[PDB]
């Protein structure tokens, strides 16, 4: 569009951002993009504020092991996202609200 | 001898506590050092000092 | 144990495989201390370039500009997170973090002259 | 001493005299910005310094073996349990005064009969 223009954060969406292990990740890679490459769910519990991630069954044999996330503060930081496509427009798609950490188990 | 043995056993003894007296003294910060002395120096000189009186 | 309580539990989509912009996801960071508003009249316009690659980032002239430049790696690696309308979550790896990296500025009809002065001095 | 940074610069501050109302600011020598001073004092020396003496006094301070252990009563938690250093600061001088570390309340207590600390 307009030529190294940056686009459109004005909307002030809002973006998580999660460190995940590597293993994990390696798993998530195996999960098929058909599928819609659905790696598990996250579940936010009560009584606390308390997010764990889980994989899908399919992913492996056994039983779901929960991965605990340890939430974290945005630090004396502005986090933004922003994205290249093919076509190497460039946009401001979000800000970082929040921080994770999610931990191995 | 026997009790020579004993005797000098006994001297070393005294000496040792001579020296942890002084320690105590030191570590209470009563120690007053000699003119042109560290506090430390000083404290060691006479350690050294008993310590070899007692040998001798 | 028995859950007498509820959780409530997104679907995440582990990253879709086929996006447009699959390829880069990005995180500009800036530190607190610059203290850049993204809600500024002014900053209503930005041009993002690359410096021929260190990001230059610059908004209308009379505006500060900022370098952009990679971290480094780990073993982990951050995915952004992002929800639909529908509570799903699409995940999708961030390509490269830069920390910006910026202008000042005031260091115009400068810094050479400064140094030579300082060069008078010895 | 305890100085402060500009805000929106984080370059450090320089003092400059408001010499119309007689008081201290600090400028910023990259930006336009300027703060009054706290405190009136700008620069201390400090030639017979005490700090460093009760350096280093992780609560972990325990778990070294290499330390020595007293049965001397706390002024605080009376407890006859506690570690004992002598002054940290690394100088000639230095007095062989020990410092206690409580194994419970963690408080630090001296041994010194010629003056009285709360470091
Ligand atoms: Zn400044
Ligand atoms: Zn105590």
């Amino acid at each position: 569009e307009e030529s190294l223009d940056l686009d459109l954060e004005r909307s002030n969406r809002q973006v998580w951002l999660v460190r995940l292990p590597m293993f994990l990740a390696e798993k998530w890679r195996d999960r098929n993009n058909l599928h819609g490459q659905e790696l598990g769910k996250i579940r936010i519990n009560k009584d606390g504020s308390k997010i764990t991630l889980l994989l899908n069954e399919n992913d492996n044999d056994s039983i779901p092991h929960e991965y605990d996330l340890e939430l974290t503060k945005k630090v004396v930081e502005n986090e933004y996202v922003f994205t290249e496509q093919n076509l190497k427009k460039t946009a401001i798609v979000g800000t970082v609200c929040h921080e994770c950490q999610v931990m191995p188990s | 001898d026997g009790p020579t043995m004993r005797e000098i056993t006994e001297t070393i003894a005294e000496a040792k506590k001579k020296v942890l007296d002084v320690t105590k003294e030191a570590q209470a910060n009563l120690l007053t050092a000699k003119h042109g002395m560290t506090l430390r120096e000083s404290f060691e000189d006479n350690v050294v000092r008993f310590l070899n009186e007692a040998r001798d | 144990d028995e859950d007498p309580n509820e959780y409530n539990e997104f679907p995440l989509r582990a990253i879709p495989k086929e996006d447009l912009e699959n390829m880069r996801t990005h995180l500009l960071k800036f530190q607190s201390k610059k203290k850049i508003n993204p809600v500024t009249d002014f900053h209503l316009p930005v041009r993002l370039h690359r410096k021929d690659y260190p990001w230059v980032m610059e908004d209308f002239d009379g505006y500060n500009t900022w370098v952009g430049s990679y971290e480094a790696g780990n073993s982990d690696s951050y995915v952004l997170l992002s929800v639909e309308d529908d509570g799903s979550f699409t995940m999708i790896p961030a390509d490269k973090v830069y920390k910006f990296t910026a202008r000042n500025k005031y260091a115009t009809l400068t810094i050479d002259e400064a140094e030579k002065r300082m060069d008078k001095k010895s | 001493t305890t100085f402060r940074f500009c805000r929106d610069c984080n370059n450090m501050l320089y003092p400059r005299e408001d010499k119309e109302n007689n008081r201290l600011l600090f400028e910023c020598r990259t930006c336009s910005y300027v703060e009054e001073a706290g405190s009136p004092l700008v620069y201390r020396h400090e030639l017979i310094t005490n700090i460093g003496e009760t350096a280093g006094v992780v609560q972990d301070i325990g778990s070294d073996p290499t330390l020595p252990r007293s049965d001397r009563e706390c002024p605080k938690c009376h407890s006859r349990e506690n570690v004992f250093f002598q002054s940290q600061q690394r100088r000639k001088d230095t007095s062989m005064v020990l410092f206690f570390v409580c194994l419970s309340c963690s408080h630090i207590f001296t041994s010194d009969q010629k003056n009285k600390r709360t470091q």
